[PDB]
């Protein structure tokens, strides 16, 4: 995997790639990463595909509940919380999971949450997981600022993903794309990297390395 | 966690045209100690059924009290236990299937591999295996052990597929079971002279057979072979 | 494998499947598991590949020079004491191993040869992954005082037990006669029991299919 | 989790926590606070493995919190020490311990006093003028003999702070991402915005 | 010290199309170099146009499957015989998988149907639960040779349009019932040629609206 | 363990476990609360039979749950300290999961909650 | 710590009507890290190709030996070396190391000049030779490449067709190998001619 | 295994089963364990079939080429460079063997060489697996000075329980019997020797 | 030993390569040259295991040196680089391999072209744009995918190499101390003394 989030400007963009191996074996190229929720909370996937598809559904569940018991959505701290709080039962059980938790709340604003398996727990403005985190990282602090639009911040999410995708044997088939606003999540589709790098590489004129 | 102490080697079984036939020989070893020779490893159940039993004496006879209760538990409150509501091998099989299963589930298993032959109340043949881990399959001709490598493949060309069953007469798959049975005292270490054999059929019903011995074996030739290569004398 | 070897009246007859395996992948459906070591003696393998091709050349390169020294024809026993004392001094590495048969100015033999140096007499004798099927057919349908073409029977059908019952072994029957008196006959795929039957759909692409990004003429020449 | 530290002064304790979070070849936060205020003049950093350190930190500060409601009183840094390596003692002898070490700076209103507590994860209390958790002490505690003085100010602890730290940056092999300081002493807790 | 997991070898296809969808899987089951049964189903109609199939550890994959099934029968006696949709049956699954996740049933799990506004479905799960619906998967021993194929075949990968300079990709389409059906013989035939484990038959399982047809398919049995 | 049915239904439809538990409410000193337009005021009487009194160390009427909430009550003294003990835990075990106090809703459908299953649980008044 | 799928990398071989192909793929990685795409793992002396997977230090190592040896064989033979030869010094090459061998997976491919007969051949690491009237595989895909070849393959192919066919086995074997891809390169072999074409794939 | 060799009035006779095992499999149920490696100096083989064929050929080579400087060696002399062998190189063998030879001075003599490359002269010898089921019976009935008869009967009914008990053991008794009339060899079949 | 930096442009090599030489909790030096020059025209930095680094690149220096001196000619870094990676892949089949991966950067001056290889400890040699050894790559690949273009000037190069630093200083969990920046070009090797 490679997921990240960050936080800027105008909310937070969530990028993901979608492919899943076992060893070496690609077994898929088409994998939803990002969790939906509710209309103001995502959770992404990393590491263990079933501890993460299992727990963060799981996880939505437990929202529901809060909202019906308080009447009230979910705060991204609560929320974060008691995934956190769950994955800290089963410490050295051997559960696998990088997971952001990112949303929109009045009290909060926009706010990322990053919480694993080995129950560490952390607030931040800019993560990467998984196992091409560092090459997301190189492209995404070299081109970040609070001051991105929208239309540029959506992009270096992407191009991000893109990165890591090529370098890292373990990441890519496609970038699904999201951003959150005071409003909710907004979904900006699946792009496949197939087409996506050359069409990259043709117009920002990058990706010397590969031959054209 | 086990491991297995007295032993039982292969059972071999295969179907023919109006039944089913499975043997056993009468061994209980101790590692390389061929040490018991009066084992009976084939244990009926009613008049329709034999259970074969391979791997460990302990928990074979273990399984023999279980299978003794059901026969028992079976003839509670029913009035049509000696004909509609009878054991049929097929609820033997399942029953057995989900013990060795569940223990296996545990990690404390019954170090067994079993095979359960019979003919059903509608005259279908019943041929199915089991072992230790739970795993079930069935097959016209069925074997444990050594048995599964030498026996099936001269139990196979009798009857290679289901259209080969109802083409094969006892006589010859009774032929065929007893030459298996030859094939392996001449090769597994592990084996008896002495061996067992049941026919359950579907109109003479169940014939159990007792010491018999492995007969009309090839050993002359031994006499011309002579050093391990270049020696002459 | 399944290799097999059987004595008859006038010489002695050895046969093979034609399975290679990497693992649980076919790798070769059609190998050559029958050696010549000199013309009139010959060698089925099994275990290790390279092994058995490597040790069977060097042996019949040796017993080559050794013929032309001696100016006779080469024995049995020459072949079989050179293998078994090259496999002995690696302690089992080399992991060949061979059934040795052929025909002399002695007579016909039938050997073994195991991949730590141990070999066996015998009328009738099986090695590799299916021996056990083998055995089975060998042991069930063996008779001594066997004629040329009932000694063939005997080890293909031996060969089919082992094609169709073990998973390692599969596809053809090679098979090599050796009669006194005569040239040996290496029968290579004597029976083939497993054509691979006529494929539902013919998938020849259209032509541009491929995206291509370069072409180039290469230069073979000087 | 890497670096803690703490120095006793004549009028306050100053706790300094390193703010980097490393998990594999990677820094995810280089922001973040090791510490946790337990009641309004007993503040306790921690060190450790990876979620018992926050888990630990938050279930001591909630019962201290729950000790400070049900008595409407404040507990002594001396008695919030001892709660706290009881519960670190038990846990040493359990299926899963907490792999926690931490320090507990106080101001004792009753004595009118500050106190330094370091209490490692098998439950060893000791108070000190100065302590470290981890490869800091390494560095710390032969600078501190030499340079630390019993009546030193709040403003002479913390230039004696920045000398720990310069030398932590200068010969250890991880980057740490500098340090929050925190004071303890009469008037509370406070953090120190520029350091 | 005892092992509680085997490998029962065998490989499974599942192919969805517009108004249907099939889950194929081959009749051999298998213990290291041995076959168990040539004929030993593994694909079963679990009821409500719900095919499924659990390949791996046989002993793990019939009692999940019956567990299934039992799942099935409940939901109707707890619902007022509501229909289980193929979704909901997905995810059911995947808590059954993962009730075990620190035990697992060791195979990899498919089924096949048709999803609420009449389209063909087809799930796959891993070991411990995790699940996506897809257009094509291929399961067990023989997945990595089959499945590459089928990106190709079913989903048409790689394959650009003739002339258009690798620009304009071939166009996705669903498959009839027929070139589904071929496939499925053509990835078998395949798959028997060069893995050992895979062979002796082919069943395929065909669902449509009308309810669940069975196919079979000799292979080759050595 | 002591299982008794104690609270249970009458011909008419009443609990008077419930009921009698009221009676023992209206014996209690009186305790009075109004809310302003910024504020809440929490006013309670004191019985005067009791002099000699020390009303340093004396149990107050008015108790704080949390920082930000207060619970005063009639009735028997010895009960109340008990739901007062609950609801502080809560109101901290509130903080440490949700990352905020309690709102005062919130606590007051946890104490009734507890209240109520008190009138049918077994062995329990 | 495996020799054989640390780098990565894949090499296939196909026979046609009076013509043979090669091809493989170009990437060059250190387990997880992508390292190069630019590295060629078919190699060719005289008219007599040459494609190794498997371990890259090996590879270079014996593209390097086998050019000594195949220009020492050319000074005193006279003439160039053909492809059943260079098979037979391939595997004698290799069972020299038996006890300590090179980590590779070579693919012998050519026309023989005298007979004009298209050949292929494969080997393990130790030297044993797999002949091939079909294709051989060969890389951390050969699973997939073998499910392709089965497939895809038919006989008697003109080279233009067999070109198809061979890059399509090649592209979706590589999409399905993580350690695979990042570009390809396919050569078309007839009697006196040689194509060398780059293909386009996804490079992630 | 189940070896033995017997001295008697006339000399000396050697005993043997025919089983070779790989595991629980019988790679050989023929096999020959008596071996010559002299005109008459034979030897039992038991342990690896390969350490004990590369020892015997080795022991046969010495002696042919002692016999061509020295004339006809001793079986004492025999016994020694069997001994050599197997305690030179005791590290990287698995070998049990008996030596049994006739002299006409000497008559007949049996030296055992354990695991370990010691020697032992005895009256008699048993080794292999299937000897430890038979120490008791073979203690009991052996007698100095038996007929040929005799010890015929001896060594058949002591490697028949050694066959019976040992899984190891099996196949047919092959005999040699050695003396000054020259060299005999006996064989005995299943159906004979299991009903003893 | 751990940060090596590569980076081919238009008319030179620039190669950067971190300070510090660290033994276990201690950083020994910060102003250590990983680097040493084969010959004018070519370079070679270095890293792996203690002692083999610099053993080998002096080794390397000599035989090239002594080369230069026999034929009065000064090799190829194309010729350099293979003998490099020979002498490596004996190495890696010995009873105790040299575990140094190293970069060679030199300028051709027959071609009159920069050439940057990459050699890691098993012998195994690609020529390219841009390199790193170790977790380096992890950072600098993707960012120099992204920033590089192929007919920077020398300038534009020390920028982006200034970008990767920078990266390598915010997400490395190690202190390295910077890098020596050193650049080879027509007129030889020469050292950035400002980075
Ligand atoms: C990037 C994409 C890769 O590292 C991400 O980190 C993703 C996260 C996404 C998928 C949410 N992670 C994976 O892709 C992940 C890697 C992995 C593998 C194994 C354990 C932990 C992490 N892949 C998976 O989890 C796969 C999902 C497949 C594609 C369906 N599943 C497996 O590897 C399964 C189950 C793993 C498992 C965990 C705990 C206990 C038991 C099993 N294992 C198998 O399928 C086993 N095996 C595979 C080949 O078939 C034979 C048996
Ligand atoms: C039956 C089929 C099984 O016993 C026969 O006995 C045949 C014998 C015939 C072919 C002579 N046995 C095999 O085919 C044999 C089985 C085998 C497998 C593994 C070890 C020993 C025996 N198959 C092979 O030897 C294949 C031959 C290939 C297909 C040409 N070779 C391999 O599988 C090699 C193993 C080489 C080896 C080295 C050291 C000890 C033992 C074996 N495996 C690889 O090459 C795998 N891979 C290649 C690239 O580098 C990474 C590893
Ligand atoms: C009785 C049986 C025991 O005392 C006799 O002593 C006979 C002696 C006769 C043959 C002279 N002994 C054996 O038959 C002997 C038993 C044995 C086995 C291993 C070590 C020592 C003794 N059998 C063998 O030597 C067989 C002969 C082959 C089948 C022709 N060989 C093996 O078992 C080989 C040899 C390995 C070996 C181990 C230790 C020292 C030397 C050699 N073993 C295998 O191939 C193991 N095989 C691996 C695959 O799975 C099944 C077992
Ligand atoms: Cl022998
Ligand atoms: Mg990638
Ligand atoms: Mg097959
Ligand atoms: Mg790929
Ligand atoms: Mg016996």
């Amino acid at each position: 995997t490679t997921t990240l989030a960050f936080r800027f400007q105008g909310g937070i963009i969530v990028a993901v790639n979608s492919r899943a191996t076992a060893g070496n074996w690609v077994a898929s190229q088409t994998v939803k990463k990002v969790i939906e929720i509710n209309p103001f909370l995502l959770g992404t996937m990393a590491g263990g595909a079933a501890d993460c598809q299992f727990w963060e559904t799981w996880l939505g569940s437990q929202c529901r509940l809060h909202e019906l018991r308080e009447k009230e959505r979910i705060s991204v701290a609560a929320a974060s919380k008691i995934l956190s709080n769950l994955v800290y039962q089963y410490k050295g059980a051997g559960l696998s999971m990088g997971t952001m938790i990112c949303g929109y709340t009045r009290k909060e604003g926009p706010t990322i949450y990053y919480v694993d398996s080995d129950g560490t727990r952390l607030k931040g403005d800019i993560f990467c997981v998984g196992s091409g985190q560092t090459f997301a990282y190189g492209v995404l602090d070299s081109n970040y600022k609070w001051d991105l639009s929208v239309e540029d911040a959506l992009y270096l999410g992407k191009r991000s993903i893109l990165a890591a995708a090529h370098r890292d044997a373990y990441s890519g088939g496609s970038v699904n794309l999201y951003h959150v606003t005071e409003d909710g999540w907004i979904y900006h589709g699946n792009h496949d990297v197939g087409e996506l790098f050359w069409k990259v590489k043709e117009e920002e004129g990058s990706f010397n390395n590969v031959i054209g | 966690t086990q491991q297995p102490i007295v032993t039982g080697t292969s059972v071999i079984s295969m179907k023919y045209d109006n039944g089913v036939i499975i043997a056993a020989d009468n061994l209980g070893s101790y590692g390389s100690l061929l040490r018991f020779n009066g084992v009976e490893r084939l244990i009926p159940v009613g008049d329709n059924t034999v259970v074969g039993i391979s791997g460990d004496i302990s928990d074979m006879q273990h399984i023999e009290r279980l299978l003794k209760d059901l026969v028992t538990e079976n003839a509670y409150d029913n009035p049509l236990a000696d004909a509609e509501e009878a054991l049929e091998p097929s609820y033997i099989f399942e029953y057995l299937a989900t013990v060795m299963y569940q223990r296996r589930s545990k990690m404390n298993p019954l170090w067994n591999a079993i095979i359960v032959a019979g003919v059903q109340s509608n005259g279908d043949q019943f041929l199915r295996y089991v072992n230790l881990l739970g795993v079930t399959y069935s097959s016209p001709t069925l074997a444990t052990g050594f048995g599964a490598h030498m026996a099936n493949p001269l139990l196979r060309k009798v009857v290679d597929r289901e259209s080969d069953i109802p083409k094969t007469t006892v006589q010859v798959a009774e032929e065929a079971i007893v030459n298996a049975m030859r094939v392996l005292y001449y090769r597994d270490a592990r084996s008896s002279r002495n061996f067992s054999l049941a026919i359950i059929d579907k109109n003479t019903g169940l014939t159990f057979k007792k010491n018999l011995q492995v007969e009309n074996m090839k050993w002359d030739f031994a006499k011309d072979i002579k050093g391990y290569g270049t020696q002459k004398i | 494998t399944t290799i097999v070897g059987v004595k008859f009246n006038n010489g002695v007859v050895i046969a093979a499947d034609t399975r290679s395996t990497q693992g649980p992948i076919v790798a070769d459906k059609n190998c050559a598991k029958l050696h010549r070591i000199s013309p009139k003696i010959w060698c089925a393998g099994a275990g290790t590949a390279a092994d058995t091709e490597a040790v069977t050349q060097l042996i019949g390169s040796n017993i080559e020079l050794h013929s032309l020294y001696t100016s006779r024809e080469p024995r049995v026993v020459s072949a079989l004491q050179m293998l078994k004392q090259h496999l002995f001094k690696y302690q089992g590495h080399i992991g060949a191993y061979l059934i040795v048969a052929g025909v002399d100015p002695t007579g016909s033999h039938l050997f073994s040869i195991h991949a730590h140096g141990s070999t066996d007499v015998g009328y009738y004798l099986s090695l590799g992954s299916g021996s056990l099927a083998a055995m089975a057919v060998l042991e069930s349908h063996w008779k001594q005082d066997l004629t040329k073409e009932e000694a063939i029977k005997l080890a293909s059908d031996a060969i089919q037990a082992g094609i169709w019952n073990d998973l390692g072994s599969g596809s053809n029957v090679d098979v090599c006669v050796m009669e006194i008196g005569k040239d040996a006959e290496y029968l290579r795929n004597y029976l083939t029991p497993n054509v691979r039957e006529e494929k539902q759909k013919s998938y020849k692409f259209p032509r541009g299919t491929t995206a291509v990004l370069k072409e180039s003429i290469v230069n073979i020449c000087d | 989790m890497d670096i803690i530290l703490g120095i006793r002064v004549q009028d306050s304790v100053i706790l300094a926590s390193s703010k980097a979070v490393t998990r594999g070849i990677s820094v995810l936060k280089d922001s973040d606070d090791k510490t946790r205020q337990l009641s309004p003049h007993t503040l306790m950093s921690f060190a450790g493995e990876a979620g018992d350190t926050v888990q630990f930190a938050e279930y001591i500060q909630a019962n201290i919190q729950l000790y400070s409601i049900r008595e409407d009183y404040e507990l002594s840094p001396q008695a919030v020490s001892s709660f706290v390596r009881q519960e670190l003692a038990k846990s040493i002898r359990s299926r899963r311990p907490y792999q926690v070490n931490v320090l507990i700076g106080g101001y004792d209103k009753k004595k009118n006093k500050p106190e330094l507590y370091q209490i490692d994860y098998l439950g060893t209390k000791v108070e000190l003028p100065y302590g470290a958790h981890g490869y800091s002490g390494f560095y710390t505690f032969s600078l501190l003999d030499h340079h630390y003085r019993p009546d030193m100010t709040t403003e002479e602890g913390l230039d004696l702070l920045k000398l720990c730290v310069q030398e932590l940056e200068k010969r250890m092999p991880m980057d740490f991402k500098g340090v929050i300081v925190k004071i303890v002493d009469k008037d509370g807790i406070r953090q120190v915005d520029d350091f | 010290q005892f092992n509680p997991y085997g490998d029962n070898g065998g490989t499974i296809l599942g192919i969805a199309g517009e108004d249907f969808a099939v889950l194929a899987g081959d009749t051999r089951n298998i213990t290291d170099y041995s076959i168990n049964s040539r004929y030993e189903p593994k694909v079963f109609d679990c009821g409500d146009n719900i095919v499924m199939s659990a390949n791996g550890f046989a002993a793990d994959g019939d009692a999940l499957v019956k567990r299934f099934k039992n799942s099935v029968k409940w939901y109707h006696f707890d619902h007022n015989d509501k229909k289980l949709s193929i979704n909901s049956a997905a995810r059911n699954i995947q808590h059954l998988l993962y009730g075990k996740r620190f035990f697992p049933y060791y195979v990899h799990t498919i089924i096949a149907g048709l999803d609420e506004d009449g389209k063909g479905a087809v799930y796959s799960f891993d070991p411990v639960g995790s699940y996506e619906r897809e257009q094509c998967r291929a399961g067990g021993a023989a997945a990595s040779l089959i499945m590459p194929f089928l990106d190709n075949q079913v989903n048409f990968k790689n394959q650009y349009e003739p002339g258009t300079n690798g620009k304009v990709k071939k166009p996705l389409k669903y498959l009839s019932v027929e070139e589904v059906i071929k496939l499925v013989r053509d990835s078998f035939t395949s798959a028997t040629e060069r893995h050992i484990q895979v062979g002796d038959g082919l069943e395929i399982l065909i669902v449509t609206k009308d309810g669940v047809r069975k196919e079979f398919y000799e292979l080759k049995r050595d | 363990g002591y299982d008794r049915a104690l609270s249970i239904f009458s011909p008419d439809g009443h609990i008077f476990q419930v009921e009698y538990a009221l009676e023992a409410v209206k014996r209690g000193t009186c305790a009075v609360g109004v809310k302003g337009k910024n504020c809440v005021v929490l006013g309670c009487e004191r019985r005067s039979t009791l002099k000699l009194q020390d009303t340093r160390i004396t149990p107050s009427k008015v108790s704080k749950i949390d920082s930000h909430v207060v619970l005063s009550f009639s009735g028997l003294n010895a009960d109340s300290r008990i739901l007062i003990e609950k609801a502080r835990v809560e109101a901290q075990s509130h903080r440490l999961t949700l990352e905020d106090p309690v709102t005062v809703e919130y606590l007051t459908r946890y104490v009734a909650g507890v209240q109520q299953r008190y009138t049918q649980s077994g062995g329990v008044r | 710590s495996d020799p054989s799928s640390i780098n990565g990398g894949i090499v296939v071989a196909m026979t046609g009507k009076d013509c043979v192909a090669i091809a493989c793929d170009l990437r060059l990685g250190s387990q997880s890290l992508g390292v190069s795409n630019k590295f060629e793992k078919i190699f060719h002396y005289g008219h007599v190709f040459l494609g190794i997977t498997g371990l890259a230090t090996d590879v270079t190592t014996l593209n390097e030996m086998f050019r000594y040896k195949t220009n020492l064989y050319k000074l005193k033979e006279e003439r160039a070396i053909e492809p059943e030869t260079f098979t037979q010094l391939v595997s004698s090459s290799l069972y020299e190391r038996r006890f300590g061998p090179y980590f590779v997976g070579p693919v012998v491919a050519g026309i023989n000049s005298k007979s004009g007969k298209p050949f292929i051949a494969g080997f393990d690491l130790i030297g044993c030779i797999d002949e091939a009237k079909d294709f051989i595989v060969s890389g951390t895909a050969s699973d997939q490449l073998f499910g392709m070849c089965e497939s895809l393959y038919e006989p008697n192919l003109e080279p233009e067709d067999l070109f198809e066919t061979i890059s399509q086995a090649l592209l979706n074997a590589a999409d399905r190998d993580a350690l695979s891809g990042w570009g390809a390169v396919v050569y078309i072999i007839k009697k006196d001619e040689v194509v060398k074409r780059y293909l386009k794939m996804r490079q992630d | 295994t189940s070896i033995m060799a017997v001295t008697f009035k006339d000399g000396v006779i050697l005993g043997a089963d025919s089983r070779t095992t790989t595991g629980a499999y019988i790679a050989n149920r023929v096999t020959d364990k008596l071996t010559r490696v002299h005109d008459k100096i034979w030897c039992c083989r038991s342990g690896s079939a390969a350490d004990t064929q590369a020892i015997a050929d080795i022991v046969q080579y010495h002696l042919e080429l002692y016999t061509s400087q020295y004339g006809t060696p001793s079986t004492e002399t025999a016994a020694s460079v069997f001994k050599e062998l197997c305690y030179e190189n005791k590290d990287n063998l698995t070998a049990g063997i008996i030596v049994a030879g006739y002299d006409d001075k000497n008559k007949g003599e049996v030296y055992t060489i354990p695991l370990g490359g010691s020697v032992h002269k005895l009256p008699y010898a048993i080794a292999g697996s299937g000897s430890t089921f038979i120490y008791g019976y073979c203690d009991k009935n052996f007698r100095e000075n038996m007929s040929k008869e005799e010890t015929v009967d001896f060594i058949k009914h002591s490697l028949s329980q050694a066959i019976k008990w040992d899984g190891s053991s099996g196949g047919v008794i092959r005999m040699v019997v050695l003396t000054a009339a020259g060299v005999e060899r006996l064989i005995f079949y299943p159906d004979e020797y299991e009903q003893l």
